[PDB]
């Protein structure tokens, strides 16, 4: 599995693969990794399967829990205090066979610059967390692959479209290097996913355009 | 003697549910319309239980605020033990029936609130919407185009019986919420509504600017 | 007879909190403003009890310190669960409503208190100040100008409300204060503030040769 | 009736005091000295709460002997968690205004005592002594030259404010203390001092043949 | 009403203690000498709590046993807990004066009983032997020369206040102690001493014809 | 009012014991004899507590045998903790003794029973045998030559006084026992004896034709 | 990770790095490990990156909430305790892999002499704490190296500005002898973090006044 | 160490040696292992010097407990059933490295013939208590070559002397075949404690008649 | 570490050294390790530094607490057997890595011998207490060689003065035969700490005397 976020002047987007594998099987060709936590953020969690759908779903419950207690939702700080709190309370879980990675990206509507508010944060098996400066991140097991492609084609993003195609080059990437990422698939027609967050919200990217860039991509690399 | 005290139990309940302003709830062609007398904008009395479930209340306000807390917190479990499309509000009016029943039974001073929960239909389809009314002691029941609780409830029962018309618009049912109210501006008013041409999320407010061009 | 039990009640607090000195709070262009009569240097009424939030009591020394020690230890708890800009006065209000409601109701002898919470904006922003008011049994209002709070408060309340203008300075309202308590020099005064001018904690005392400085 | 109870209360611990016998306690250039009347050398009612603060007390002796009791184990445990300059007589005054207003309210019997804590100045340092009271249902107030409790507190109230004089030597307010006391020699009398020239510990006793020089 | 409440207690707790028998216990030369009018070999009136302390009471057999046997509990842990010689009388009184008035205050019948403490001087030292009284309700006093308990007290109290004399010898002691209580021989009566010439342990029964011969 | 609930349940006491039968028992040559008036074979009012001492009683059935139940659980673990000769009937008299105040003092009814502890010496010594007498209130007594209780007990005390003989047989001592409770044959009549002679075990029961030949 | 304290005349200065390192690949190139705790102490936390934010956060709650419930602050001796109670309790934790190795400095306001009010406090393992009476104090994986810098280098102090050029060159001299230590970045800009203690109150340094003593430090040593 | 018992008509004897060891280095000099209990008893433990000072101390505490709570002392055997489960509820310590071995003497007086009144009772590891009838018996690391000294010179005692001296023959014959038992000192002027028990009480024996017969058997050895 | 203690005809005296050691590197120069608890008695902690300084405030605390609560203070059983409670009381600290070893010196003013009423008591690790007859005792992890040197002079101790030049004499011994004990520093001027207690009560040595004596000595050893 591979996820990977990047900023671009106005907005944030993330995008993940759809491949499943236990041990040397391919046993999923469909899974869906990014999800819309609330109107402004977006999470991807890398590890276990199982454990990813959960974590999402639980987070969600949070922070649609407090919204509806207090009447105004949480500040960023807060959202990422508790996804700390929620990763650092699965340490014995992680030993015994249970490891979730997760990647947040979101949108701050509260920030003095609108064409800066976009937000990357990272985290580590101990609970710490990190705000990116540099622009981009990636997690899983593809995710090296990844950041030195980002590293190099960073510089030709200048809009929303710019780091979308970035993003599908950079997972291709990853999925030419590593054998558990998938890419994309032309006979069956899966293609990655993602999402858009912007001053308006977050959305999904329809598979057109994500099939169109992975068209040209291919075609390129011929 | 368990008849007296009961009695007294009655009176001191009804008279303190006397004391407090009135708040209207209605059906309309788009769903549910709440209207309420609050001069305060920190304080509400109005408020959403989940994706397609509304409350109101009347009465003391640190009461049926924990009560309405309860309730958001029994709805959140339920959703994530079964799903979100099991939870329906009349599990809910049963529990507050139950807790308020246990209250005025075993506490030692009943509480002064009148509670009303109201549903509304799913995304995509017809339905007709629910009223739910539970009385300080426990009882329940259903009503099928309005309820009215606070202060002296007989004349504005008896306009909005006379006044009121299926299948109308906000701005219509508004103004006969108002005018039987008032048998009030944008201030000194609370008004909320369960949309049912919403995706996921029924419940929204309606204040400021888009209230005065409304009214 | 509950009612009866109920009025018994009333009237101890209600003479409880007659006995003691009034204690006043008002807005001003640079936040909110306190005066009480406190003859004793060591025994304080006003407190701190966060970053942008105020204490003031009257009545019993005792029971409104132990009120001040569990507001602080809430207050401390959430800004580290949570964030530090997400604790609100409102909360803090609410809590102490409840606990008052539980204590009339449940305890041997009612507690013979008046609360005022207060708050202002954070640093860079623009908000009207809140106060809260809450009463002994439970009871939570809003103010916009001032509460008034200890002793008879209906001259002091009609001399405040005759005298009061809004965006006042500080020795403006300050007098205005002094006077309408007066209807008392550097010692049995206590004087503090809440500016919203500081980057982090807006509050402080002001004693010494300031205040004779000031008035 | 909650205020016949309280009266019943009031009334009871008031006529249990006013049995005991009078001690007091005034401020000296050298710091605080207590004056007793005690028939028995075995049973003291002046004792040390920790290096600065002093205790004393007027009522049953089983009642305030706990209270002692528990106001050292408080004060010993806090200078372990976080020093012994930490430590202060205002907390230990809290602390039984607390206790005592917390047996007042929920005790069948109220306890008959009436407390006082001194405190002094740290070696090398100068500031002024300071005086505690704490009465029987939890009131707390401050004295700057002198408390008396027990037995007909007024003739000996108005004697001591008539012959006052700060900065007095040990002999002389020992003489008015005597003297007021009085308004008994060696025995029938307990002495304690707290000298503010002392290095580590303040409280020492004056027993023996030197009460009888300085007497 | 406390008031009456403790007035009946009282009346109750007098009237219990005043059916009973008269125990006597002065200081003569050799230490302390208990005289008792005790019909049963078999139940006892006198007994040891420690090596130099020795216990009397009057009243119910079965309420007196329990407070001896907590007593000896109580001093037994401290002497392995810190030392032998760091037990005093004194402790024990303190911790009888607790029990019996939180027995009075909280328990639905109050205890018909008067306790009385004694202790002697270490072997090889000289010291003044301590004697101690504690009522009912709680009340602690301390008497230098001779203690009476039960029945009608104050015929005794004159007898041996007219005719006591320090230094005394046994023989003489016991003769004045005889003479008082019967205003008797080896049968009907119990005699114990606290012996501060011995090594260790200070008690010891006089009975037989050993009494015969004293007496 | 404490004193009429004491007399409420003493005269309740007093008056449930005056209803049940008399049973005796008295010292003779070979230790202690109880004699009965019980129509049943199968329920038993005389019974074994351990090797040397026994147990009896009157009154409600369902309450003794309880306490002899509790007494019987009691001595075994003693002698399974320390020796089978460190056991001896004061021991047993005295928690009776506790057992009945406890009860009489806090229970809802009181107990309407009256106990009786017997005990002889040991296999080839010679001791005086021991009778101890508790009261429903937990009063404790000695009695030297018998115990008589159950009904009208006066007649028989003067009659037992009257006629009474030490160191008598078995047919005599049970000719007397016999006549004072007839002032009866094989039916409602029971008989035991602690038998002094017995290696281990003192008591026996003596029933059927011995009963017979002996009266 | 090295952060390093020493005194002049006056008041006390500390400064770190700012390399985070997982094994042998850098992770993190701007991370702050030292804070303010109060208006006259500042703490530095060596070790895990996850504990130790986390520690300074809990240590300024507790003080902040002494400090509003008694209306008074504590004495300095009040302050090691609890500090040195907080390391005491993590020796489990220590032991299964999350270890914090804090230094404390600060300013006595009741002293008597002024010149010589500040105070520097180092932790071992166990839980015991001593005060520096030598002038210096270092602590991290390259702590040895600056601590035998500043033995050579002390005697130049005179004033805030000669304390501030000493521990940059100390800190310069822990980068150059270990690889967990980051030196001065000059391509991306990144320089170490001070702070100054003084009569007036803790301040922060600006980068400014830090990146003209890196650069006449480099500059010299070419 | 070594604790001796013996027999003889009208009474019972006890002693014990001074020395105390840690390894191979000597720590103790003038150490004191028998105990008056009580009027009539006397005890003696062997181990872990720590354990047995506490436990007689213990023993002692419980006899007089019960004495003055019943108003009569105990029998011989509740006195030995107290000691056993005293033993019996340490074998876990034991097992831990505290190991406790009692030796009880006494007198008792309320038996038939008063010229066979001594009792000697011998403990084992789990709890088990026997009764000796050979008249002697020893505990301890060097108690073999005791038992077997007093096997042969038992012949010769007939009263309060003669059980003294085979006594202290025995412990002198223990201290010769073992370095953990010290015997006689000459230089210093340190000899064994006894206690003897008769019809009249438990006594201690001075220390010039133990003097006296050690130098008496000194002399006869060489 | 090195504390000895050892009996002048009308008191007592202790000493210490000043090192602290982690491992083979030094890290301490001027630790102080002998407290005084009351106003006749002193202590002395040796093995893990951080214990020490936590069982000299315990001990302290304690008997504070009972002097105030009962108005009369322990006698000398009580005080040690609170200490050897404590002791006892570690344990399993001790197996798990923290280890202390006190030694306590005292003055007894309820004696009848007034030039006799020096005590030394000394602890072993189960919690056994010994008071010393031979009039001198030293702990820590060069007590041999002190002990040996004290063997040799303690023939010339008369009075205050001969017992303190003894002790500095042996805790130089020490410091000569062990690493781990720091002898006296004449290039930074760091000297023993010593504690004498008489019949006026426990004061603290000047550190001009100890100088003297030292600078004495070692000319002597030269």
């Amino acid at each position: 599995t591979t996820i990977v976020a990047l900023k671009y002047p106005g907005g944030v987007v993330m995008a993940g693969d759809r491949r499943s594998t236990q041990g040397n099987m391919i046993s999923g060709r469909d899974v869906r990794k990014v999800y819309i936590t609330d109107d402004y953020t977006a999470t991807g969690i890398a590890g276990t399967a199982a454990v990813a759908v959960e974590f999402a779903r639980l987070y969600a419950v949070e922070l649609e829990h407090y919204e509806k207690l207090e009447g105004v939702p949480l500040t960023f700080a807060g959202k990422i205090n508790r996804l700390a709190i929620m990763v650092r309370g699965n340490l014995a879980a992680a030993m015994q066979g249970l490891l979730a990675l997760p990647l947040l990206a979101g949108y701050d509507i509260h920030a003095s610059d609108p064409q800066s508010a976009g937000r990357i944060v990272s985290f580590d098996a101990a609970g710490g967390w990190n705000i990116e400066e540099e622009g981009y991140q990636a997690v899983g097991s593809g995710s090296l692959f990844a950041k030195s492609s980002m590293k190099k084609l960073y510089s030709q993003v200048t809009d929303g479209d710019s780091g979308l195609r970035v993003a599908v080059e950079a997972l291709y990437d990853a999925a030419d290097d590593d054998s558990a990422t998938g890419g994309p698939d032309l006979v069956r027609g899966i293609f990655p996913t993602a999402v858009i967050i912007d001053a308006d919200g977050a959305v999904d990217v329809p598979e057109s355009r994500i099939a169109e860039l992975a068209r040209a991509i291919i075609e390129s690399r011929s | 003697s368990p008849e007296q005290a009961m009695r007294e139990r009655s009176e001191l309940a009804r008279k303190g549910i006397a004391r407090a302003k009135s708040v209207v709830a209605l059906a309309y062609a788009g769903g549910v319309l709440f209207v309420a007398e609050n001069p305060s904008r920190s304080l509400q009395k109005i408020s959403e239980l989940y994706d397609r479930v509304g409350f109101a209340a009347a009465g003391k306000f640190n009461e049926f605020d924990n009560l309405r807390r309860g309730g958001i917190q029994f709805a959140d479990t339920r959703g994530y033990a079964y799903d979100r499309r099991d939870v329906t509000g009349r599990q809910l009016a049963n529990v507050y029936a139950q807790t308020l029943g246990t209250i005025f039974t075993e506490q030692a001073k009943p509480y002064e609130v009148e509670l009303c929960v109201a549903e509304v239909a799913h995304y995509g389809e017809t339905k007709r919407p629910e009223l739910y009314r539970i009385t300080y002691d426990g009882s329940i029941a259903d009503e099928p185009h309005f309820v009215v609780m606070g202060g002296t409830t007989e004349p504005i029962a008896n306009a909005l019986k006379e006044s009121y018309a299926e299948n109308a618009s906000l701005t219509d049912a508004l103004r006969i919420a108002v005018a039987a109210l008032r048998a009030l501006g944008v201030a000194s008013l609370e008004v909320a509504v369960l949309d049912a041409n919403r995706p996921r999320r029924a419940f929204r407010r309606i204040t400021g600017s888009a209230l005065q061009a409304l009214l």
